[PDB]
RNA sequence: GUCAAGUAAUGAAGCGCACAUGGUGGAUGCCUUGGCAGUCAGAGGCGAUGAAAGACGUGACAGCCUGCGAUAAGCUUCGGGGAGGCGGCAAUAUCCUGUGAUCCGGAGAUUUCUGAAUGGGGAAACCCACUUACCAUAAGGUAGGUAUCUUGUACAAGAAGCGAACGAGGGGAAGUGAAACAUCUCAGUACCCUUAGGAAAAGACAUCAAAUGAGAUUCCCCAAGUAGCGGCGAGCGAACGGGGAGAAGCCGAUUAAUGCUAAUGUAGAAGAACAGCGUGGGAAAGCUGACCGUAGUAGGUGAUAGUCCUGUAUUCGAAACAUUAGCGUUAACAUAUUAAGUAGGGCGGGACACGAGAAAUCCUGUCUGAAGAUGGGGGGACCAUCCUCCAAGGCUAAAUACUCCUGACUGACCGAUAGUGAACCAGUACCGUGAGGGAAAGGCGAAAAGAACCCCUGUGAGGGGAGUGAAAUAGAACCUGAAACCGUGUGCGUACAAGCAGUAGGAGCCUCAAUUUAUUGGGGUGACUGCGUACCUUUUGUAUAAUGGGUCAGCGACUUAUAUUCUGUAGCAAGGUUAACCGUUUAGGGGAGCCGUAGGGAAACCGAGUCUUAAUAGGGCGUCUAG
RNA sequence: CCACUGUCGUUGAAAAGCCAGGGGAUGACUUGUGGAUAGGGGUGAAAGGCUAAUCAAACUCGGUGACAGCUGGUUCUCCC
RNA sequence: GGCUCAAACUAGGAGCCGAAGCUGCGGAUUUGAAACUUGUUUUCAAGUGGUAGGGGAGCGUUGUGUAAGCCUGUGAAGGUGUGUCGUAAGGCAUGCUGGAGGUAUCACAAGAGCGAAUGCUGACGUGAGUAACGAUAAUGCGAGUGAAAAGCUCGCACGCCGGAAGAUCAAGGGUUCCAGUCCAACGUUAAUCGGGGCUGGGUGAGUCGACCCCUAAGGCGAGGCCGAAAGGCGUAGUCG
RNA sequence: GAAGUGGCAAAUACCAUGCUUCCAGGAAAAGCUUCUAAGGCUAUAAACGAAUCGUACCCUAAACCGA
RNA sequence: UUUAUUAAAAACACAGCACUCUGCAAACACGAAAGUGGACGUAUAGGGUGUGAUGCCUGCCCGGUGCUGGAAGGUUAAUU
RNA sequence: AAUUCCUUGUCAGGUAAGUUCUGACCUGCACGAAUGGCAUAAUGAUGGCAGCGCUGUCUCCAGCAGAGACUCAGUGAAAUCGAAAUCGCAGUGAAGAUGCUGUGUACCCGCGGCUAGACGGAAAGACCCCGUGAACCUUUACUACAGCUUUACAUUGAAC
RNA sequence: GGGUUCUAACUCAGGUAUAACAAUACCGAGGACAAUGUAUGGUGGGUAGUUUGACUGGGGCGGUCU
């Protein structure tokens, strides 16, 4: 049947990438606490 | 420990016991239960009662033929031999040497010797007089420690 | 100091499964199924002591019972003539003669049966 | 000999037990490159001169890591150093190097793209430009300029973003406790947000005190779990004053450069003294005899080294740049002049230990509103007297808080299920749309000497020889190599017998040792007989058909800090004991304070008594010793 | 595009399917791409439905080691 | 089982069996008692079932001092046997394995003792060589290659789809594409084959698509409005 | 070294963004053509250009979403 | 139309009907406010509620609780 | 009666026989007029009842075809599991026994079936009670708050 | 001690200019109202936090509680 993930690269640029998370306070937060962390992957 | 936020699956159901945490004590990389902190160790003696067993432990080594009276133990140069010479014919090689004014060449000259120390009457501590095989003191070291204690 | 027991389990451990030796399955390899084989054959050894003397009185005492009445009397009137006559011998030594020496036994029977 | 009757022995498809010998597995032990906790110092930032984080590149050589940036494991220079070297896995090749390389330290040059990202845009590492000067003649190249906001005269200077904790400020829960719960607690905590500095804040009396007065702020030990607050519940919880640390008061105690002077830091240099003999694969261990020591408990080296190496004690170096302090100069800002929408008041809240309470004091949303040194604030309702101090201007070091970090040093801290999640290519693999979650995984050997060659095999795996090595069941999944679990061999038992599988007896067989030779003793097995329904937990009570456990191995649960009471023990003893601090630091000093030595009473007060009472009566609580 | 009946499947081929049938099939239709609404909130031709296999209050992290008069467990030995 | 002048019952009598009760013998231990007097000795008396629980005395383990000691390549720790000793926890000695450490004694401190917690991690059993091997569209044979062929290649035949199970894309993926080579693992069997390993190669545009110009929904948004802060909204525009 | 032109049938594709009807009344902006505001253009050609990125392969699937 | 994944129905919706609110900066809704939707609509419109094509129709009760209107009296806050 | 407890009410019809169905009665436990009443063509994978046709639904199952099952070769799970040398019966017993008593029966080990028991497996019973447990929902429970509304003061003035 | 009027605070989600939104100016319409702040009374399941006893031949119901 039709699954949750359904893919799509604009999509998840525009909802969870470096410039949608740079374009708030929060995401970079995020992007703080990824940095922290020391992710080798900060954004999608 | 580092993450254990989340309830690693539900309470009832799954057929496992139940969890909290993978951080918990009975988990292999969980906490200690009971963790170790760092503490003091340090306690109060009396100052009679340290005065008191300073003087038992002199006592002791008077009769135990341990203490060994000296008018002076000055050293000209601040050389090995010389100190292990004059250890030699006092038939101490090994000792605790006690003096007022530790001299600033007899401390060079004993800081090689394996087992032997020099220390002023004011910074003598019941351990070191208690390991030392045999412990010279000048008289007037002597006279001092009397005064004290 | 942290302690690590392993060394200290290990030889824990041995002590009870040496004393395991011989079981059947489980009893004599698994320290689980073989600490309880233990403790079972210990309170088994602990009753049987006191079992075994009880046991071996019941054999002498059919014993005696089998020569007397090879040779005249039960075991009852036996004993109450071995009382009579005074003779202490215990039970485990006149099963022995009645085992062992039939001579002696029907002179031993002669004697409980000539005092009643 | 034939018949009959009776009665042994013998077997094993497989199985049990014991032992021997393996496999698997990876415990344990020993080990460390990694962690954890601190002490003493330092330092507390990086960024538009483009950060932190990244993308892509970059080598003789394919990848990953490290370094670097199209000048790309690097270029120049100044110092150091002195024979090897071109980073690691990880070698090979071409080569470099006394014309001084590699390497270490200071400075400089270069420094793609993204990212505050800043020329506009954007799905980060991309798309699209405009313009000035120059060059080219084609369709371009080189060097720049072009974001926004703030402050100055369309021009110059700043800012931005990131990043540990600590500070200050603006907002501010609930779980919980009260054995329910709403006041209250949790707690002004978590968290969100703003913004500094090496600290911050506070700070010089419109402060306390009430003593013979003191004399800013901050921190520590007491005062004291006291006075109080409190559905007077649960709880909350001072101050005065005393002992300390540090001390400072001013009217710019500001910031930023520049130059001299001194010191430090960032590479380095020298650095003593052991031989023989036996064992051993190897000596540092053994025996004998020496030597150095201002250097003797360092790390290594084929086993345990003061004299083998690296070191250590000790003595020392700087061309360059940083930092710290002192003096001088420069330029930026500041430089009050005694304080009115202020003090006080009403209303609603908040803070004070203090919950409206008899509620002082402080803050202020709202509404008001003085006196103004012949004056005003405070001294816990309020008034009088007395004392003290002058708000409505600004500043001010130290003692105090902390650790992303640098150096040194330490540990009755861990040692690979521990210690960081991470000893290893780990914030990785993997899981998730995402925020986020988050592993496993160390060890041959002293040296690779990592097994030429032969043989079986498919030129495979795997093995056997050979060889190496002290050792190869040290052969690379490699130290040791446990248990569960699975085999192989040997001995005995087992196919007419019913059940927690043992126990107490006990025949036979097998096997070792003595013994003059089947007799004992040790070991294996166990026909047959008696008895005998696991363990844990929970219960009145469990073989229970109640719970829990497939097994093994490893880990896994009464701790820590402080207060208090009792007991033991030790020192002192009607006395005992200091705390913080100082200290060249377990000593010595520091007597503030605490406990004990007296109780009664609400208290004043009195005191071996005291309270109640008109009572000297009575009665209550005390007296009638050790802390 | 749906999902009415039954068999099968239920350690499935499948964490909702297959097969045989069934309903709508120019409409209040089905569907692609992008966008909006966010947790006491949304959205709902209304079933407390759905809001990433999670819904009478999502998920992640934090308060947090919530509390648990409840259940489980609680490890060496001997003597009174 | 079996039992009838009992092996039933009533009334007596005498023997015997029968418990961890009592006695005998040996040993330990608690308390109290006369003494060389701290277990210095000889005894004596009364005791010694035990859950919750109270009291007492010890064992072992890691670590620190004792210890620059003592032991140890003439073999440490650990592992595995055996013997031996103690009331026990446990101690000691020694064969084998092992290959570099260990620790007397007395104090001192604990990450100090595991069978259970539907405990945690790893390993390995039982079930069991059992179920299953994923659309019932289907295969047979001859050659080839190969260590080996039902499955690979070639051939002949057969079967299946054919509004697809053929072809072109988008999305998504990212080299899976092609060739050579290999078969350990992967592929639910084998494999010489492969979307597996390895090594090479391969994608060529003014016209196809993107980029680019334009805008929709919807974003962001000089100034502006609002808001404790953070931020929310919005004009010109700028994206989409 | 060959042929390669006639009949018939015929799409849901094209004419057709047409036409006819209906009500539920049917994107935007640019490119393009013209007009001017403040202040080069049109024909003829000739020569020379048109950058960059994607393009393999699966795609009713063994390559995507479902371990 | 609906309980994605045990309920497809008599449940929901529905055209139609009624009551009531709303004079426009509408009522109403989101929002802290600015700003929005309602609506670039305007009572033949918009919101809320009930009922549910159509046919025939829809009786009595205003005590209670709401809603609407009224204000003579009683009570009544801050304040003063 | 989607409403009727008593109740299978009564009477009629339909069947050989009808607690359901249809018609009617009215004694409506406890219908009733927009929480709409009574009907109603069409429509519905809607409910009840009755027929024709048709049949393996059944009497009563038989034969056949393919896929498993079964055997061989290759690969190779699962849940469960204190340990097992794991029989019946009548008793006993924490009260329903493979394991205890007595007794009966039974030589040792597979394979194909089977499911009566192992209070078989699975999920720390959802029922029920308990806990000074949770949540969410309701209201004329309590206490609050948002929102709405009242007045006073302020913004806020002048004249009659 | 109330009404009436006025305009000058204040309001406009009116018109005209200011490109637009907003503001500003003028005009127009309102107007000491409205609106907002503080205080205060009402209302207020719209929302929050909670409570809603025990004994009991199971619990609920009933009864009981000194």
């Amino acid at each position: 049947m039709k699954r949750t993930f359904q893919p799509s690269v604009i999509k998840r640029k525009r909802t969870h990438g470096f410039r949608a998370r740079m374009a708030t306070k929060k995401g970079r937060q995020v992007l703080a606490r990824r940095r922290a962390k020391g992710r080798h992957r900060l954004t999608v | 420990v580092s993450g254990g936020g989340i309830k690693p699956w539900r309470q009832k159901g799954t057929g496992r016991a139940r969890a909290g945490s993978i951080r918990s004590p009975i988990w292999r990389g969980g906490g200690r239960a009971f963790a170790a902190k760092p503490q003091d160790w340090s306690q109060k003696v009396n100052r009679k009662m340290y005065r008191g067993a300073m003087q038992c432990i002199l006592a002791e080594l008077i009769r135990q033929e341990r203490l060994i009276l000296v008018e002076e133990l000055t050293i000209s140069a601040p050389k090995t031999k010389e100190l292990i010479a004059k250890l030699s014919e006092l038939n101490a090689p090994r000792a605790l040497i006690i003096t007022k004014e530790v001299d600033e060449n007899l401390y060079l000259a004993a800081r090689n010797i394996p087992h032997v120390n020099v220390l002023d009457t004011s910074e003598v501590d019941p351990v070191s007089l208690i390991a030392f095989d045999k412990v010279i003191m000048s008289v007037e070291a002597a006279k001092q420690f009397e005064e004290a204690l | 100091a942290r302690v690590k027991r392993g060394v200290q389990a290990n030889r824990r451990h041995k002590k009870i499964l040496k004393r395991a030796k011989g079981y059947y399955g489980a009893r004599s390899r698994v320290y689980r199924v073989a600490v309880q084989a233990v403790t079972k054959a210990g309170q088994y050894a602990y009753r049987d002591r006191r079992n075994k003397k009880r046991t071996f009185r019941r054999l002498w005492i059919a014993r005696i019972n089998a020569g007397a009445r090879l040779n005249g009397l039960s075991y009852s009137r036996f004993i109450n003539g071995m009382k009579k006559a005074n003779i202490t011998i215990d039970r485990r030594v006149l099963a022995d003669i009645a085992m062992h020496d039939a001579a002696t036994f029907g002179a031993l029977v002669e004697k409980a049966k000539a005092e009643l």
